[PDB]
């Protein structure tokens, strides 16, 4: 049975390891790598080709592994990035920032190039597409990881008398939060901390520097009473937790981000049942027929929550994308790549937004899922597999 | 070979060989 | 690559044959059918099954094929009903009516049974769901079809003046029919002529009667200018090209129906660019800023042609049904399905309606598409095999 | 065996046992 419409397939996932990765398999990718960075340069470098590829089976055999020049990491970040099944904003792919944080060691200097990332990104609401690799996965136990599932994440509580409050999305992460130390601001928006773990030790929480998080306060451009439902969300959408894989390496910590299309704060994040779920409240304040589902009340109030989320990012100049364009926007990306290398892994699934199906181009574009590399993978949840000091 | 791909919007047809380089 | 994303694949489709479908697969299909059956019946009747097991297995030794009893048969147009990953109200599929035709032989007999079939369903507005199977397929080149993708579809016409009109998806029947001999009526709105394939002859035209194609003209209960658009859609959704394959028999004509989700005409229908194409012009009349895509002008159009089509429809008292509805109806069906035989083949991708994705639950929904038997195959378009006198 | 099913909306989970009849 085609099981397309899984979440977390295995396919997509890459976990834990408990020893180096197997020479035999980890030289073969490696040179495929190789050959596909020196493939890509327009007019060739065989010299450098051909030296490469020795220097690279030299160290992988004098030390069970290797290292990539940060020009190779560069190249790996976007490519993986060109083939990210599940992403629409997939025409921008060549335009990412790369912070090399290789070297990196403690949570600390974690902590502090998250947030150069944060801040280089957030760019007072001109967002920027970047990403940071920390170092390589080396034995599998001295992993370097973020336990958040993105960097700025609204926390969820429950409160005393029954009723969830803020992100039901993140009633567990929060815990956890709390259970290592965390004080719990019971708001309906309280910014969730920084919970990292660097090479292999138990994680360390830290704030995020309150400076740092942009938001936007959500108006609507007719309805007054939208600002009264005191709502608001932050402006980068950065996601925390995902393992790049790039010629057999293992990068498990590398936070990237883009910019938001509205419909994930939009519908998703305001208007799903186990999220904010704002969608009842929102039709009441419309005057609509909230008892009788054939109205289509639902369709009526849900598009003006998208228009309050697209207004307000516009009027307070922090960048955002309506699904509309970034639908039009990727099947132009699609052909260019027919074109420049014939095929885009595609997942129809993900790349049609949530709401406005067929209205948009993508719905009625033929796609081929499939897994090439580099790529980024999904992780089994740490707290699940971290063993404890 | 190649798949053919096609946009029922466009009636547009596309012939993916990319998806050979597919990993397991 | 999961090719989830393509309509046509050919493990969706059941072609044609040359010769009668060899014994050593049809057999065992036959006894997995009969047992199927009689496994399905609250109560056994080990007697009967044992004896319908012997008599089939006879039957296709002296015969090299076999009949289904009209019980059977009655079982396995529900059962492959049950069995179709892509409809939403497979909850209704114990409620079918079967109309016999296996004892016909000419096309005006079929034209004949159609008729009462268009007939019976419609109901004057009152739908009910019914199919008419007819002669089951034999040595493949007695094969009875009907050449239309669906009973009541209307044409469409290329204009002398370059311009499209009418239903540009069937611009081709359309020529066929003509070349068929089938005079053109060049209107926006003109059904279809039914063109019926019967034992293995060429095929023949028969107009519908009038009478029978009951319509709904499309009215917006706000905007009067809606009525002004003068559109109507046909209030009976009939699938004419499907084959139904049970107990290795395959019955290459047999039309089925249900009543309309509204999203079809809706969205589909009236606003893909391939089709009706309506969307621009129901912006502009809104004073919509349809030259903005960040305005979500389509968004706002869209749904108010989804509350004309439903308005008109319920106006008409004729069966409709919001995708809303659809949807809670699916997925009760869904957990009684899994709760009777643990399973539910079920596509996504055409489960979720074509508007509002998300604030229905399909959407949130992990599905397992998979094909069983009895089941509803597609064909290969009749004008691309069919041998001419 | 089974395949774990699950609704994101309610954290339903189902086990499908059906596929196996699944043809080919
Ligand atoms: C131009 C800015 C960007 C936009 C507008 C954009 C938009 C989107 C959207 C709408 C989704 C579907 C998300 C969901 O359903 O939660 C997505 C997913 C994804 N994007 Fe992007 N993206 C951007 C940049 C990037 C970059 C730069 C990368 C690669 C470094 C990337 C990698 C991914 C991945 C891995 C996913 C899937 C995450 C998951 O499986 O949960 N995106 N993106
Ligand atoms: C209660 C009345 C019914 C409703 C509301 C309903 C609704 C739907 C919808 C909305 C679709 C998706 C259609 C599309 O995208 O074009 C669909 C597809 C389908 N339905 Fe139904 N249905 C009904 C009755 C039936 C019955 C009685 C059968 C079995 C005899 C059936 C078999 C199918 C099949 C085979 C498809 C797929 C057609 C294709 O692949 O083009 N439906 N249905
Ligand atoms: C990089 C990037 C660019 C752009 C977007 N975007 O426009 O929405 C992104 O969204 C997201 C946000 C969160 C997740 C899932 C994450 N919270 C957790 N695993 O549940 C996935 C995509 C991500
Ligand atoms: C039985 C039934 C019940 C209900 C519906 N419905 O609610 O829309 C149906 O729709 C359709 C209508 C047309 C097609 C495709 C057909 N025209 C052609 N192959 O392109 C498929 C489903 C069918
Ligand atoms: C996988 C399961 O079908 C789930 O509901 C979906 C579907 N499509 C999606 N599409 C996007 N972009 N994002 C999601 O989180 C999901 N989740
Ligand atoms: C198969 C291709 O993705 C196509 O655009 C789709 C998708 N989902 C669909 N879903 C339904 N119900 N009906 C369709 O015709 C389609 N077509």
């Amino acid at each position: 049975s085609c099981l397309g419409s899984i979440m977390n397939p295995k396919s997509l996932t890459r976990g834990p390891r408990d020893k180096p990765t197997p020479l035999e398999e980890l030289l073969p990718h490696a040179i495929e790598f190789i050959n596909q960075y020196y493939g890509s340069f327009k007019e060739a470098k065989i010299e450098e080709h051909l030296a490469r590829l020795e220097a690279v089976t030299k160290e992988i055999e004098t030390t069970g592994t290797y290292q990539l020049t940060l020009d190779e990491l560069i190249f790996a970040t976007k490519m993986a990035w060109r083939n990210a099944p599940r992403c629409i904003g997939r025409i921008q792919w060549s335009n990412l920032q790369v912070f090399d944080a290789r070297n990196c060691s403690t949570a600390q200097e974690m902590f502090q190039h998250i947030c150069r990332h944060i801040l280089y990104a957030t760019n007072n609401g001109n967002i920027r597409s970047a990403i940071t690799v920390f170092p390589q996965r080396s034995d599998g136990k001295h992993d370097f990881r973020l336990w958040n599932s993105q960097l700025i994440r609204y926390a969820g509580y429950q409160m005393p008398d029954g009723t969830i409050r803020g992100d039901a999305a993140t009633l567990e992460f929060t815990q956890l939060c709390i259970d290592l130390g965390w004080k719990p601001r019971y708001g309906r928006f309280d910014v969730l901390p920084l919970v990292l773990q660097a090479d292999g030790q138990d994680p360390e929480v830290f704030e995020i520097p309150p400076d740092l998080v942009l938001e936007v306060t959500m108006e609507h451009p007719k309805y007054e009473w939208f600002q009264e439902l005191g709502l608001k969300w932050y402006a980068l959408p950065a996601v925390a937790n995902m393992l790049l894989e790039v010629g057999g390496l293992e990068f498990p910590a590398c936070p990237f981000n883009g910019w938001y299309m509205g419909t994930e704060i939009g519908v998703r994040d305001f208007c799903d049942t186990q999220r904010y779920n704002i969608l009842e409240e929102v039709g009441r304040r419309m005057g609509l027929e909230t008892h009788t589902l054939a109205s289509l009340w639902k369709d009526r109030a849900v598009t003006e929550i998208n228009v309050a989320v697209l207004h307000s990012f516009q009027k307070q100049n922090v960048t955002i994308m309506d699904h509309h364009t970034a639908s039009e926007s990727f099947m132009k990306h699609m052909q260019n790549e027919y074109r420049a290398r014939g095929g885009c892994p595609a997942d129809w699934i993900w790349l049609v937004p949530p709401v406005s199906g067929s209205i948009t181009p993508v719905f009625h574009q033929e796609m081929l899922n499939y897994v090439l590399s580099p790529f980024y993978y999904y992780q089994i949840e740490p707290w699940k597999t971290h063993i404890w000091q | 070979q190649y798949v053919r791909i096609k946009n029922w919007g466009s009636g547009e047809i596309l012939h993916d060989t990319l998806h050979h380089k597919a990993t397991s």
